[PDB]
Formats: C-alpha cells, sequence, structure tokens
RNA sequence: AUGCGA
DNA sequence: CAAGTGTGAGGAAAAGTAGTTGGGTTTTTTTTGCAGTTGAAGACA
DNA sequence: TGTCTTCAACTGCTTTCGCATGAAGTACCTCCCAACTACTTTTCCTCACACTTG
C-alpha cells in the first residue's frame, strides 16, 4: 500500500552522540539508526475504563 | 434572610425588583419602572475571525457583569469545592476507638441472635433455648461494661459465638458439642463462617475500625481453641455456679456408640467405667472459669474424657473378653463393614468437615472421595457455597463480564432417595455383622482403636497426642483401685 | 495531528506537499441534501489561489 | 466497507451509505478533490514569472511534475536564460535553488561532453 | 477568512 | 520423678497506600496586477 | 563643484451585507491522574517453656 512505500522512502535520521570515546571521536562515537518499518492501521476500537 | 442590592435597585421607587427584557437590551424595575442602564454590551457582530489568543479566560476572580442581578449567593471564603469534596468523600466511617469497639460489639450482639434463632427453628426448643441464651450474653456484656475505660479484649472470637451457644444448650442440655459442630459444617447452619450477614452493609463499612472486618469466620478451630475459649467463657460467665448439670448427656454416649460399632452391650459398659472412677459415679460437668490466660491441660473438658472412656472400654473389654464373646473374625468384620460408605447426610457432613484439609487424615479421601460421594460434594457446593458472596464498581463492566460468563459454562444441569438416611445406613451395617452367633487380634484391636481415634478426633480438636494425653491421663486415674 | 489537519484542512509540513495553498483542503459534507452530499464527491477545484487569480481564463 | 444493505440498515445506517468522508468531532467532512500538473510529463511553459526571477531569464522553460510511488511529487523546472545557459529549479523544504542543468546531467551519468 | 442567498 | 506459676511472640485479613508504568490533557510561553515613490549606478561641467 | 538620467526595491489597494459565529491551531514541555498488582498498616486474637516441688 501507498503508506508503506512512503514509510520506506523516507529511509533512516542518523545521529551520532557526538563521538564521544576518547580517531573515538572524529569517527563517530558510535552510528545510531533510526527508521521506520511498517505501518498499520486497525479499524476504529474502543476499550472502557482501559485495560480489562 | 439574604438581602437585595448586590448590583442594583430602582431609587425611584423603593421596589428593589428587576426585570429582564432580552429583546430591549433594557434591565428594568420588575414592578415598577424605568431605564435600569440605557448601555448593553458584548453580543458581536460578524466579524470574529478569532485571531485573539484571548489567554484572559474568567475563573471567578474578576467577577463578571453580574448579569443576574438575580442574586442570593452567601459570603465565600474562596472555592468551596475542596470543603465541598471533602465532605462528599466524608461520610465512610474514619472512628477507632472506644465508639468503635460498641459496633464490634453490637455487630457481634446481632449475629449471634441471627445463630440462635436458626437454633430454634433447627431444634425447635421453645422459649426457653431462645431466653437463656439472651441473658447469657447479657451476662457476659456485663463483664465487658465493667472493663471498659479504654479495654478492648473482648475474647469472643470466631469460637466465642458458639462456646455461648453451646454453654446455653448445656444448661438445657440438648445435645453434644461434635456433633453439633459436624452438623452445622455440614448445612452452614451457622452464619458462623461468614460475617457478611448481620444486616450491616452498613455495620461491614463503619470501618468497624479493625474489630468487624475481624468478624466472618477468619477460620476453621484447631486442637484446643475452642475448648479452650469454652473454659474462658465459663470464667468469664461463672457458668457452673449459674447453670445446671454442664457436659452431661448419656445421649453422647448413645450417639457414640450408633457411630459405628454400635454394641447393645457398650454403651453400658463405657457407662460402667464412667460409672466407675469417671468423676466417682457422676455425670461430669462443665469443667471450670479457667481464668488463667496460659490455658493448660486443663483437660477435664468432660465429653474429651468420655470419648476417652469410650475408646478405653473398648479395648479392655474387648482385650479380655476371656469367655470369647467377641470373636476373632467378628472384631475386623466391624472395622470391614465401618469402611467409608454413603451417609444419609452425616458422613457426608464428616467428608465436609475433613476438608478443613487440617493434620491430612482426611486430605487422602480428599483424593479417594468415593465416587458419588464425589457427587453429593458437587451437589452440597452448588447449593450452601452460593451465599458465597452476592467487583462492587470496578466497572459496572465487570460485573458485566462476570454474569456473562457465569452464563456461558451455565454450570448446573447444562426407589428414589438413593442417599438413605441414617438410621437406614446403621441398620444394614450392623446387619453387614449380623453373623454374630492370639497376635492377630491383638492386631486387630489396635487396627479398630486408630479407625475410632480417627472419628472421634476428627469432629473435635484432636491433638495427635493430647487425645492420648487424655487417654494417658485417665490410664493413670484409673489404676487407683 | 490528522485529525487537526482534517479539521481545519490548513496543511502545513516543512515541504509544503508541492501545493500552492496551505487551507482550504477540507470541505463539510453538508448533508442537507441527497443532492448536495452526491455532489461533494464529484466536486473538483481548481485551488483557492486561482481564486484568487484576478483574470479569467 | 463490506456489509450488505441489510446488515448496513441493522447498523443504523442509511442502506445505501456511500461514505468516503470522514466524521471528525462528529461533523461529516471529505477531502475537496484537487486538479494539479499531470505528474510525470514535461509540460512546455512561458510564463512572465520566469522573467520575474531575475536578469538573463527567458519566458521558455519546462516544467514536469515527478510523483514518487508513495505519489509525493517534486516539480522541476529549466529554464532557458537569455545568454544560453539552462538553469534546473527545483524545491527543497519549501526553498527554491538554481542549479545549471549541465551540473545535474554530469552529476547523473559519467559521460563525455559529446554524449 | 470557507461555502452560499440576493 | 512430677505439678503448677510467670510471660512475648506467632498468626490472620480488609482496606488503604506503595512501586512502576503509562496515558493524558493541562499547561505557558513556490507571483498572481496595478501606479506611485525613494535610493541607487552612472554620467555631466 | 553643481546638476542631470535610467532602473530596481518598497508602499497601498481593487464588491456589499449577512448566516453557521466563530471556531481550535500545535511546538515544546510537563505534572497530575487513572490503573494493575503487590506490599504495608492497625487492631485484635490465642498459645508456649521454664523454675521449683514431692
Amino acid at each position: 500500500g501507498l503508506l508503506n512505500l512512503g514509510v520506506k522512502d523516507i529511509g533512516e535520521k542518523v545521529i551520532f552522540d557526538g563521538k564521544p570515546l576518547n580517531s573515538n571521536s572524529g569517527y563517530l562515537g558510535n552510528k545510531l539508526s533510526v527508521s521506520v518499518e511498517q505501518v498499520s492501521i486497525a479499524k476504529p476500537m474502543s476499550n472502557d475504563g482501559v485495560s480489562s | 434572610m439574604s438581602t437585595f442590592i448586590r448590583g442594583p435597585i430602582c431609587g425611584t421607587d423603593n421596589c428593589p425588583s428587576r426585570l429582564w427584557r432580552i429583546i430591549d437590551g433594557r434591565r428594568t424595575c420588575q414592578y415598577g419602572h424605568v431605564m435600569e442602564g440605557d448601555v448593553e454590551f458584548n453580543d458581536d457582530e460578524d466579524d470574529l475571525n478569532g485571531l485573539g489568543a484571548g489567554v484572559i479566560t474568567r475563573r471567578l476572580n474578576l467577577t463578571t457583569n453580574a448579569t443576574g442581578s438575580f442574586q442570593s449567593s452567601q459570603l465565600t471564603n474562596s472555592q468551596l469545592l475542596q470543603q465541598q469534596q471533602r465532605q462528599s468523600h466524608k461520610k465512610f466511617k474514619k472512628l477507632i476507638g472506644h465508639e468503635a469497639k460498641l459496633l464490634f460489639l453490637k455487630s457481634f450482639q446481632f449475629i449471634l441472635k441471627r445463630q440462635i434463632r436458626w437454633l430454634i427453628t433447627e431444634m425447635r426448643f421453645p422459649k426457653e433455648f431462645e431466653h437463656v441464651a439472651k441473658i447469657i450474653w447479657l451476662k457476659i456484656l456485663k463483664t465487658i461494661n465493667d472493663q471498659p475505660q479504654e479495654e478492648l479484649k473482648l475474647q469472643l472470637h470466631m469460637t466465642s459465638t458458639i462456646s455461648i451457644l453451646y454453654l446455653a444448650s448445656t444448661h438445657l442440655s440438648l445435645p453434644v458439642y461434635t456433633c453439633d459442630y459436624i452438623k452445622w459444617i455440614c448445612t452452614a447452619k451457622m452464619p458462623y463462617f461468614q460475617a457478611s450477614e448481620i444486616l450491616p452493609k452498613s455495620w461491614r463499612i463503619q470501618l468497624p475500625n479493625y474489630y468487624v472486618s475481624i468478624l466472618e469466620g477468619s477460620i476453621s478451630p484447631f486442637n484446643g481453641q475452642l475448648y479452650n475459649k469454652i473454659a474462658l467463657t465459663c470464667g468469664m460467665i461463672h457458668f457452673k455456679e449459674f447453670f445446671n448439670s454442664e457436659i452431661s448427656c448419656q445421649g453422647l454416649l448413645l450417639k457414640l456408640v450408633m457411630q459405628c460399632a454400635l454394641p447393645p452391650e457398650f454403651y453400658f459398659y463405657t457407662k460402667q467405667v464412667i460409672e466407675f472412677e469417671e468423676t466417682d459415679i457422676r455425670n461430669l460437668t462443665l469443667w471450670e472459669r479457667t481464668d488463667e490466660r496460659h490455658t493448660g491441660r486443663v483437660s477435664n473438658h468432660a465429653e474429651l474424657r468420655v470419648l476417652s472412656y469410650f475408646m478405653l472400654t473398648i479395648n479392655w473389654m474387648l482385650s479380655f473378653d476371656r469367655d470369647r464373646q467377641y470373636p476373632l473374625k467378628w472384631i475386623l468384620s466391624l472395622t470391614e463393614s465401618l469402611t467409608q460408605r454413603t451417609t444419609t447426610s452425616e458422613s457426608i457432613g464428616r467428608n465436609i468437615v475433613k476438608v478443613v484439609y487440617p493434620d491430612k487424615p482426611t486430605s487422602s479421601d480428599y483424593f479417594q472421595w468415593s465416587e458419588e460421594e464425589t457427587l453429593e460434594f458437587l451437589k452440597w457446593m452448588e447449593k450452601q457455597f452460593l451465599p458465597t458472596q452476592t467487583s462492587m464498581e470496578m466497572t459496572i463492566d465487570q460485573k458485566i463480564a462476570r454474569r456473562k460468563l457465569y452464563k456461558i459454562f451455565p454450570l448446573d444441569r447444562e426407589d428414589s432417595t438413593h442417599q438413605l438416611t441414617f438410621i437406614e445406613d446403621l441398620q444394614e451395617r450392623y446387619a453387614k455383622q449380623t453373623p454374630f452367633f492370639p497376635p492377630a487380634r491383638k492386631e486387630a484391636i489396635g487396627r479398630l482403636l486408630t479407625h475410632i481415634a480417627s472419628q472421634l478426633l476428627v469432629d473435635f480438636a484432636i491433638s495427635k497426642e493430647q487425645l492420648k494425653d487424655c487417654i494417658s491421663r485417665i490410664k493413670n486415674a484409673c489404676l487407683h483401685r | 495531528k490528522m485529525q487537526y489537519f482534517l479539521s481545519t484542512g490548513n496543511l502545513v509540513s516543512q515541504s509544503g506537499l508541492d501545493l500552492q495553498q496551505v487551507s482550504g483542503y477540507t470541505v463539510v459534507a453538508e448533508k442537507i441534501n441527497f443532492y448536495r452530499f452526491i455532489s461533494h464527491f464529484r466536486m473538483v477545484h481548481r485551488g483557492s489561489f486561482f481564486a484568487q487569480l484576478k483574470t479569467t481564463t | 466497507n463490506k456489509m450488505s444493505p441489510y446488515e448496513l440498515v441493522q447498523h443504523k445506517e442509511e442502506s445505501d451509505e456511500i461514505g468516503g468522508y470522514f466524521i471528525v468531532n462528529g461533523i461529516e467532512k471529505l477531502i475537496r478533490m484537487l486538479i494539479v500538473q499531470r505528474r510525470n510529463h514535461p509540460m512546455a511553459i512561458i510564463r512572465p514569472s520566469f522573467a520575474n526571477r531575475g536578469a538573463s531569464y527567458s519566458h521558455y522553460g519546462i516544467q514536469i511534475r515527478s510523483v514518487r510511488p508513495d505519489q509525493t511529487s517534486q516539480t522541476n523546472v529549466l529554464h532557458y536564460l537569455n545568454d544560453g545557459q539552462v538553469t534546473f529549479r527545483f524545491s527543497w523544504r519549501k526553498n527554491e535553488y538554481l542549479v545549471p542543468v549541465v551540473m545535474i546531467l554530469k552529476a547523473l551519468c559519467h559521460t563525455s561532453d559529446r554524449e
């Protein structure tokens, strides 16, 4: 479906804890890959008095 | 009353009433005349693009245009609300102390009375049973008031109530203790085990301040537990002076012989040994008011000794029946026939008492539970466990859910009178032995005695040795011929 | 957020979704008449920005 | 979506409910359809805004509205500058950027000028 | 402001 | 050999309150038309 | 030193009158509230070992 292709195209958003590790720093202080694999939509449901 | 004016009054005529003509835009005199204001403000046109973040917002501290001249209010401190909510969430109980004790007292008062009237219905023992029981506790109450001040050691206990009914019955001397206890458990005749009844709904809530909640059968009696409090009640009561012939009953002997190997002779045998050294030829009476808190081997629990003489008699009698009146093969036949068997109500009851799963003497019958015994058991659970009970709140939802669940498994039912009566069973086993006319017999005798030890002990606080401690005691008593 | 956008029709994002406007995308179904109801789903708009144009071409 | 008319009536609806709209806070709203440039196809346009971009801009230009499989679109413009220069228009973070088309050409694939 | 009666 | 005084702990339960987590408002602070005008780059005597 | 000429950036408006009267926005932040299960709190209840006697 269209929405899952969209989330496959946004790909990743990468962030480095600022390289630290004390080349440790320069060569990033580890990569933190992030993304969204699937997107599901569910039919309307309502549970009252919450769980249970 | 309050006054009028907290805004305007008509300074013309002294008429302190005000009209609103919303069509006019006018505040006017309700009774008399004129313009109370020509000015009228805030009913905007068709132009409220709403750019205004209008951060202000009323909050009742800047007053209000007072657009109601109708008023009465009152002086306020500043948003009752917290005091309002405190008052809504006030009516509960938040008591404790002497006041809580009085109703703890009261509730105890009531359940005992409910206990007594089922007493009358079951036994049909006229004004008499009823009034003696009433003054008995009147007497019990007398003592409680005296050591009051702030003394909150009222004993009672789940046990105290039946001790009360027990002593009152003995005054009258209608029955027995073991029989009464088994009957009561089997038919839940007593309201004893659950304390929700009363008509407390409210007493329940009176945050019975620690007291009341402790009501409700809390648990089933151990070894002593129940003969001990009877003694305390007697000491409380000074019962022996007050009431005649306590602990007595030639009826417990009958109950006991029929209990099993009912021998048209062992009633008189044991009655005779009782005659013998059993309190010098005298119906043993209710032990005394064991005032002391240590409650030691009072042992003069009359019955406890009756059962002891009963047991003793059997083996003495049977293991020196020189004339050989009781055949070798006869003794095991009795113990034989004895093996389990249904019960026109009684044995089913004794199973129900066995199921207090105590010292594992009946635990296994737990396991075995002779087929139907299994069945008439589930029958008595679907009838007498229902009271069982009635989540309050926690969703008028889950209540619903629970109901649905019950509906789902609907349980129950998705010559007659099979369970013959008591004297029927009794008859048929004395017939089952009706063929009457060394190391092995000694063994058989011991075998049989262990069985009765099971039976008599099982109705009662046992002491898989006090029993015999008891046994030991009179053993010693006896040899002073 | 999507109830937000669907309740105002002010679709806003850091890309502008390649659309010339940030309002007007959503309309009340206005069931006052079955004709009106069916007509909304056969209505097509050239977009508000051309409503702003002064010409008529 | 899949209820037969009879069931639909059993669910308190107009036996024919077309749907396609949204109930948001109880008010039925549908998204108005919009007419946009045909995707994926170069459309030759003369526009005086193109002259409004600055010096050396002609009117002439190509506009293709590329839409991704997911249907998000990205419009790409070519401008013929009066000087013969060709510039490539695109939009990112709703900001405009201009690049020489010969740059995106040598950037896409290794090639010769004669290619 | 969006849709609409005149 | 044995019977009787002195006394501190072991045990049960409903209602309230603890720990851990989550939900949840509340809370707060990309040109599309016109006509005129100023400042500019460039130029002159 | 003194005066002139062209172009590009900035200013103000281009239907009238009213209904549905206005509505709920929404980034960044969070302290308070409702929940499920387990743990803790207050009053009350009942029995035992030891030291000394016969």
